[PDB]
Protein backbone atom coordinates (compact mmCIF):
# COMPACT_ATOMS: atom_id res chain seq x y z
CA UNK A 1 0.00 0.00 0.00
CA UNK A 2 0.64 3.65 0.17
CA UNK A 3 3.19 3.42 2.97
CA UNK A 4 5.36 0.96 1.26
CA UNK A 5 5.20 2.56 -1.99
CA UNK A 6 6.02 6.03 -0.21
CA UNK A 7 7.37 5.78 2.84
CA UNK A 8 9.42 2.43 3.43
CA UNK A 9 10.70 3.11 -0.63
CA UNK A 10 10.70 6.41 -2.79
CA UNK A 11 7.28 7.67 -3.59
CA UNK A 12 6.41 8.96 -6.53
CA UNK A 13 4.04 11.71 -8.46
CA UNK A 14 2.72 8.30 -10.40
CA UNK A 15 1.89 6.74 -7.35
CA UNK A 16 0.43 9.33 -5.09
CA UNK A 17 -2.39 10.27 -7.59
CA UNK A 18 -3.58 6.51 -7.36
CA UNK A 19 -4.61 7.93 -3.99
CA UNK A 20 -6.40 10.86 -4.98
CA UNK A 21 -10.49 10.20 -5.35
CA UNK B 1 8.69 17.38 -2.56
CA UNK B 2 6.96 14.35 -4.04
CA UNK B 3 10.50 12.52 -4.91
CA UNK B 4 11.73 11.00 -1.51
CA UNK B 5 10.65 8.96 1.35
CA UNK B 6 7.69 10.31 3.45
CA UNK B 7 6.07 9.34 6.11
CA UNK B 8 3.38 10.03 8.67
CA UNK B 9 2.23 13.23 8.52
CA UNK B 10 4.89 13.96 5.37
CA UNK B 11 2.92 11.65 3.11
CA UNK B 12 -0.89 12.96 4.08
CA UNK B 13 0.62 16.47 3.39
CA UNK B 14 1.86 15.35 -0.15
CA UNK B 15 -1.12 13.60 -0.77
CA UNK B 16 -3.09 16.97 0.54
CA UNK B 17 -0.68 19.33 -2.34
CA UNK B 18 -1.27 16.34 -4.92
CA UNK B 19 -4.95 15.83 -5.20
CA UNK B 20 -5.77 19.44 -4.70
CA UNK B 21 -9.59 19.56 -4.33
CA UNK B 22 -10.32 16.11 -5.25
CA UNK B 23 -9.04 14.74 -2.03
CA UNK B 24 -7.21 11.55 -1.25
CA UNK B 25 -7.52 8.49 1.15
CA UNK B 26 -4.73 7.56 3.26
CA UNK B 27 -4.94 3.99 4.06
CA UNK B 28 -2.19 2.22 6.06
CA UNK B 29 -1.28 -1.35 6.28
CA UNK C 1 -6.64 20.76 18.48
CA UNK C 2 -9.61 19.64 17.52
CA UNK C 3 -12.78 21.89 18.50
CA UNK C 4 -11.88 25.06 16.28
CA UNK C 5 -12.25 25.75 12.82
CA UNK C 6 -10.18 23.09 10.74
CA UNK C 7 -9.33 24.41 6.75
CA UNK C 8 -6.82 22.45 4.42
CA UNK C 9 -3.45 21.33 5.46
CA UNK C 10 -4.74 21.59 9.60
CA UNK C 11 -8.02 19.79 8.75
CA UNK C 12 -5.32 16.69 6.88
CA UNK C 13 -3.34 17.10 10.31
CA UNK C 14 -6.55 16.97 12.50
CA UNK C 15 -7.52 13.64 11.07
CA UNK C 16 -3.84 12.10 11.17
CA UNK C 17 -3.66 12.66 14.70
CA UNK C 18 -7.22 11.44 15.59
CA UNK C 19 -7.34 8.32 13.15
CA UNK C 20 -4.12 6.71 13.76
CA UNK C 21 -3.21 3.86 11.96
CA UNK C 22 -6.59 3.28 10.49
CA UNK C 23 -6.07 6.04 8.51
CA UNK C 24 -9.05 8.56 7.10
CA UNK C 25 -10.48 9.74 4.39
CA UNK C 26 -10.23 13.41 2.97
CA UNK C 27 -12.95 14.28 0.34
CA UNK C 28 -14.19 17.80 -0.35
CA UNK C 29 -17.47 19.01 -1.94
CA UNK D 1 -19.23 16.73 4.26
CA UNK D 2 -15.94 17.82 6.23
CA UNK D 3 -15.69 21.24 4.79
CA UNK D 4 -18.69 22.22 6.09
CA UNK D 5 -18.79 20.58 9.70
CA UNK D 6 -14.90 21.08 10.65
CA UNK D 7 -14.00 24.38 8.21
CA UNK D 8 -16.96 26.27 8.08
CA UNK D 9 -18.23 25.55 11.14
CA UNK D 10 -16.72 24.39 14.39
CA UNK D 11 -15.08 20.83 14.28
CA UNK D 12 -15.50 17.84 17.00
CA UNK D 13 -13.56 15.04 17.51
CA UNK D 14 -16.91 12.96 17.11
CA UNK D 15 -17.32 14.21 13.27
CA UNK D 16 -13.67 13.57 12.81
CA UNK D 17 -13.92 10.20 13.53
CA UNK D 18 -16.68 9.52 11.50
CA UNK D 19 -14.27 9.86 8.37
CA UNK D 20 -11.59 7.80 10.27
CA UNK D 21 -11.27 3.81 8.27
Amino acid sequence: GIVEQCCTSICSLYQLENYCN
Amino acid sequence: FVNQHLCGSHLVEALYLVCGERGFFYTPK
